[PDB]
C-alpha cells in the first residue's frame, strides 16, 4: 500500500544525496554560462528596453532555458543537502545536548546563559519523546533520572524529561503491548512528533550552510524577475576555491580592529572638517563658471561628505581638490592643514587599514 | 589545614584517605578561605604554607580597579622588567594593591532580547508550517493518494521541501524585521 | 612590534608560571596539571593574601615559616620565592 | 628563432636583452618570483575580476548617467551603455586610478543617489585598490623574499 | 636588516659574556651574577 510509494520516496532521497556534489558543479557551470550570455546586453530605445545584442539570435532562448535549469538545479541542491548533511548536524547536536545534560546537568543543576540561542533552543528537545532519534544512546533520559532523581526530585526530573517512570520498569518486567499498522492516517499523524520536528526545523534553519544554499536559491529565483540577479552566483567560486575563501576570511579576521580604525579615521576627518568649516571656507568653491558658485562647505554635512569622499580618495589629500592658498593671509595655516591631513589620513591611517587585512591574509 | 597538610604529605595512606572522605564537606566549605603557597625553606627544600584568607580580601581582590592594576602590573613586569627585579616589582605591586584594597573598603562602606526575538521567530514560523500537520487537514492529499501515480508522488515529494524552504525564508524575513525594530 | 609584544606577553602567561618559571609541559604531563599549579600551588593572589595575612598577624604568634618569610621580607631578600623549582619537582622521585 | 626573425625585422633583436635576466642570479630570482605562487596569484586576479564585475553590474543597473566621458556637449561618449564597454572601463581606468572609479566618473553632488554613489566609490577604493591589489603585489614580493 | 642587526648586537652583549661566551642565566642564578662576571671575573678592560 504505502510500501510502493515510500520506497520510491526513499529512492529519490538517496539519488539526491548521492548526486548532491555533481549538481553543485552543474549549478556553478550554468551560472558561469548564464553570465557570459548576459555580458552581451545593450540599452536600445523615455522608456528604455534591455535587449540582448548578438549577430546570431540563438542565445536569447538559451538564456531562458539556462535560467530555468539553474533554478531547478539549485532546488535539487537544497534537497540533496537536506538529505545528506542534515542528519549529521542533528546527530552532533543531539550528542552535545545529551552529554551536557548528563555530565553537567545543564538543565537540572545550572541553566543556560540566556544569551546562547543554541542552549535556549535546545530546551525544547529534552521534553520530546523522540529524543536521541539519531544519537546511539537511547537511555540518556534514564541515566539522568538515576543520577539526579533523589537530590532534585523524581517527579521534577520526570516532568523535565517528559518521561513516565512506571513504563521503564514495566518493560523490564513482563508486559503486553500492541503494535498498530501505519495504514491508518490517524495512526501516522499521531506518530508524527510535532515538538521534535519543530526543534529539528529550528536546528536546520540555524545551520549556516543551509542558509547559504537558501540565499543561493533566493538569488536564483529573483534571477527570473531580473536576469542580472544571476550575477551574484559568481561569488560562489570565491568560496569554492581555497585561497579565495582565505581572502574573503581575511576581511573579517581582524574585524574589531578594522572597524575601530575606520571609526578613528572618521573622527580625524571630522575634526579636519570642523577646522575647515570654521576657518578655511572660501577655499571650497568647486565651480569654474563665475556665474554660480558651488560651495562644498557652507553646510557641514556637505563639508564632511566632501572631505570623506574626495579627500580620502585623493592621493595628495584635500589640498589637491580645494583652491590654492597662495597670497592669502592664512597661507601658512592652510599649508599646515593640508600637510597634516596628507600625513595623518593618507600616509598613516589608510596604510594601517590596508595593512590589517594584508597581514590577516598572511 | 591539618588534614590537608597530612593528605599532601602522606599521598598513599588509605587510613588517612578514609578520614578525608569523612571530612570532605568541611574541606569543601573551607576551600575558598584556605590559602596555599610554596616557599624556599630554611632546610634548603621546597615547603608548602597554609594560611587563612579573609572573605573581605576576596571581595576586594575582585574589585574592578584591582583587576585593572593587576593587568597593568603584569604587562609592565613581563615587558619592561628583568628576571632579577621581577620579584621586587611583584612585592611592590603587592604592597600597592594592599593599600588599594584597604582604600576600597573605606570608599565602599556605607544581546539577550536579540536571542529571544530569534527564538520567538523560530517558534512562530515553524508553527506556521506545523499547523497543517497538526490540524490533520490532509484529507485532500489522502484522496490524491487514492489516485496515486508517479507524477503525484514526485510532485508531493518536491512540494514538501519547497514548503520547508518557504518557511525558512519567512523565518529569515521575520528575524530581519525583529532586528530592525530592536535597533530602532 | 607593539601588537606582537602584547601577543608574546599573553602567550608567555599561558605557557609558563609566573613565580617558578617552569614550562607548562612538565606540569601538563598529567591532565589539568598546569591549571592546578597556577591556581593552587603557585598563585599570585595566594602570595598577595599571604603577605597581607603575615602583616595582619601578630608577631608573637608567627610560626617558623611565617617568621622566616617575615624576616626575609623585612630585610628585602626574595630568596624564599621558588625559582626554577616546585614541590612536585623537589619531591619528584619518592612521591612518584 | 628570434635571431633569425631579426633579419626580417631588426627590432626582433631586442628580445635578446632578456637573456641577461637569466644570466644573472638575482634577475633570475625576480623572474622566478612571478611564478612561485602562480596558482594563488591567478586565483587572486580572478577574484579581483569578479569583484570589479559585480561593481560593473551595479553601475550598469543604477549609476549610468555618471559615465559620460566627453567635454563637448554636442556628442556624448557614454562608457557604460554597453556592459562590455562598462566592464572594460572599470577594469582599465578604474584599477589603474589611485583614488578609484570615482576619480574618473562624474561628480555626484546634488543628486538623489549621492549617498549610494559615495558608498559605491568608497567601497570600490577600499576593496579593489586598498585590499586586492596590495595582496596581488605582496604575493610576488613575498615570493622574492 | 641594518637596524635589527644593530639590535641583535646590543642584545647579544647584554645576554652573553664577550670572552667566555656563557649565557647570562647561568650566572644570574644568583643575584647580580652576570654583572659580577662581566665586571670582575671577565672584563675587556681587565684583559687589556
Ligand atoms: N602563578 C600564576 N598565577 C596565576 N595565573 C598564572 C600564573 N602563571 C601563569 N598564569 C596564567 O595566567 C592566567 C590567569 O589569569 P586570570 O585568572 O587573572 O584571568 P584571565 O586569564 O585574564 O581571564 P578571565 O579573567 O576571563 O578568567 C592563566 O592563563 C594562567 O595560565
Ligand atoms: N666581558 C665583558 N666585559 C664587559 N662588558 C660585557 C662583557 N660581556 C658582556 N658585557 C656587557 O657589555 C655591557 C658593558 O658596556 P659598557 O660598560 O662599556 O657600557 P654601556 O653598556 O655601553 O653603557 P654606559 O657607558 O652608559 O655604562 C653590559 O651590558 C655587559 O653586560
Ligand atoms: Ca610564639
Ligand atoms: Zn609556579
Ligand atoms: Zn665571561
Amino acid at each position: 500500500f504505502w510500501k510502493k510509494i515510500i520506497a520510491y520516496q526513499q529512492k529519490l532521497l538517496n539519488y539526491f544525496a548521492r548526486n548532491f556534489y555533481n549538481m553543485r558543479m552543474l549549478a556553478l557551470f550554468v551560472a558561469f554560462a548564464i553570465n557570459f550570455i548576459l555580458l552581451f546586453y545593450k540599452v536600445s530605445t523615455i522608456a528604455v528596453h534591455y535587449v540582448l545584442e548578438e549577430s546570431s539570435g540563438y542565445m536569447e532562448p538559451t538564456l531562458r532555458i539556462l535560467a530555468i535549469l539553474h533554478t531547478v538545479i539549485s532546488f535539487f541542491c537544497i534537497i540533496g543537502y537536506y538529505c545528506l548533511k542534515v542528519p549529521l548536524v542533528i546527530f552532533k547536536r543531539e550528542k552535545e545536548v545529551a552529554r551536557k545534560l548528563e555530565f553537567d546537568g545543564l538543565y537540572i543543576t545550572e541553566q543556560p546563559s540566556e544569551d546562547d540561542i543554541k542552549g535556549q533552543w535546545d530546551r525544547l528537545v529534552i521534553n520530546t519523546q523522540s529524543f536521541p532519534n539519531n544519537y546511539w544512546d537511547k537511555f540518556v533520559k534514564r541515566k539522568v533520572m538515576d543520577k539526579y532523581g533523589e537530590f532534585y526530585g523524581r517527579d521534577r526530573i520526570s516532568e523535565l524529561l517528559g518521561m513516565d517512570k512506571a513504563a521503564l520498569d514495566f518493560s523490564d518486567a513482563r508486559e503486553k503491548k500492541k503494535p498498530k499498522k501505519d495504514s491508518s492516517l490517524s495512526a501516522v499523524l499521531n506518530s508524527i512528533d510535532v515538538k521534535y520536528q519543530m526543534w529539528k526545523l529550528g536546528v536546520v534553519f540555524t545551520d549556516n550552510s543551509f542558509l547559504y544554499l537558501a540565499w543561493y536559491m533566493t538569488m536564483s529565483v529573483l534571477g527570473h524577475y531580473n536576469n542580472f540577479f544571476f550575477a551574484a552566483h559568481l561569488l560562489d567560486i570565491a568560496m569554492g576555491f581555497k585561497t579565495l575563501r582565505t581572502i574573503l576570511s581575511s576581511v573579517t579576521h581582524n574585524g574589531k580592529q578594522l572597524v575601530l580604525t575606520v571609526g578613528l579615521l572618521a573622527v580625524v576627518v571630522y575634526l579636519y572638517t570642523v577646522v575647515a568649516f570654521n576657518f578655511f571656507r572660501k577655499f571650497y568653491n568647486k565651480s569654474e563658471d563665475g556665474d554660480t558658485p558651488d560651495m562644498k562647505c557652507d553646510d557641514m554635512l556637505t563639508c564632511y561628505m566632501f572631505h570623506m569622499y574626495v579627500g580620502v580618495r585623493a592621493g595628495g589629500g584635500i589640498g589637491d581638490e580645494i583652491e590654492d592658498p597662495a597670497g592669502d593671509e592664512y597661507e601658512i595655516y592652510r599649508i599646515i592643514f593640508d600637510i597634516t591631513f596628507f600625513f595623518f589620513v593618507i600616509v598613516i591611517l589608510l596604510a594601517i587599514i590596508q595593512g590589517l587585512i594584508i597581514d590577516a591574509f598572511g | 589545614v591539618l588534614l590537608t597538610n597530612l593528605s599532601e604529605h602522606m599521598p598513599n595512606d588509605t587510613r588517612l584517605q578514609t578520614f578525608l572522605e569523612l571530612a570532605e564537606s568541611v574541606l569543601n566549605y573551607f576551600q575558598p578561605f584556605l590559602g596555599r603557597i610554596e616557599i624556599m625553606g630554611s632546610a634548603k627544600r621546597i615547603e608548602r604554607v597554609y594560611f587563612e584568607i579573609s572573605e573581605s580580601s576576596r571581595t576586594q581582590w575582585e574589585k574592578p580597579q584591582v583587576k585593572e592594576s593587576k593587568r597593568q602590573f603584569i604587562f609592565d613586569v613581563v615587558n619592561e622588567g628583568g628576571e632579577k627585579e621581577k620579584m621586587e616589582l611583584f612585592v611592590n605591586f603587592c604592597e600597592d594593591t594592599i593599600f588599594e584594597m584597604q582604600l576600597a573598603a573605606q570608599i565602599s562602606e556605607s544581546s539577550i532580547l536579540t536571542v529571544r526575538s530569534a527564538l520567538f521567530a523560530l517558534r512562530y514560523n515553524i508553527l506556521t508550517l506545523m499547523r497543517m500537520l497538526s490540524l490533520k487537514s490532509l484529507k485532500k492529499q489522502m484522496k490524491k493518494v487514492k489516485k496515486m501515480t508517479v507524477k503525484d508522488m514526485v510532485t508531493a515529494f518536491f512540494s514538501s521541501y519547497w514548503s520547508i524552504f518557504m518557511t525558512l525564508l519567512h523565518f529569515v524575513a521575520s528575524v530581519f524585521r525583529g532586528f530592525f525594530r530592536i535597533i530602532c | 612590534e607593539l601588537r606582537d609584544q602584547q601577543e608574546q606577553v599573553k602567550e608567555d602567561m599561558e605557557t609558563k608560571c609566573f613565580i617558578c618559571g617552569i614550562g607548562n609541559d612538565y606540569f601538563d604531563t598529567v591532565p589539568h596539571g598546569f591549571e592546578t599549579h597556577t591556581l593552587q600551588e603557585h598563585n599570585l593572589a595566594n602570595y598577595l593574601f599571604f603577605l597581607m595575612y603575615l602583616i595582619n598577624k601578630d608577631e608573637t604568634e608567627h610560626t617558623g615559616q611565617e617568621s622566616y618569610v617575615w624576616k626575609m621580607y623585612q630585610e628585602r631578600c626574595w630568596e624564599f620565592f621558588p625559582a626554577g623549582d616546585c614541590f612536585r619537582k623537589q619531591y619528584e622521585d619518592q612521591l612518584n
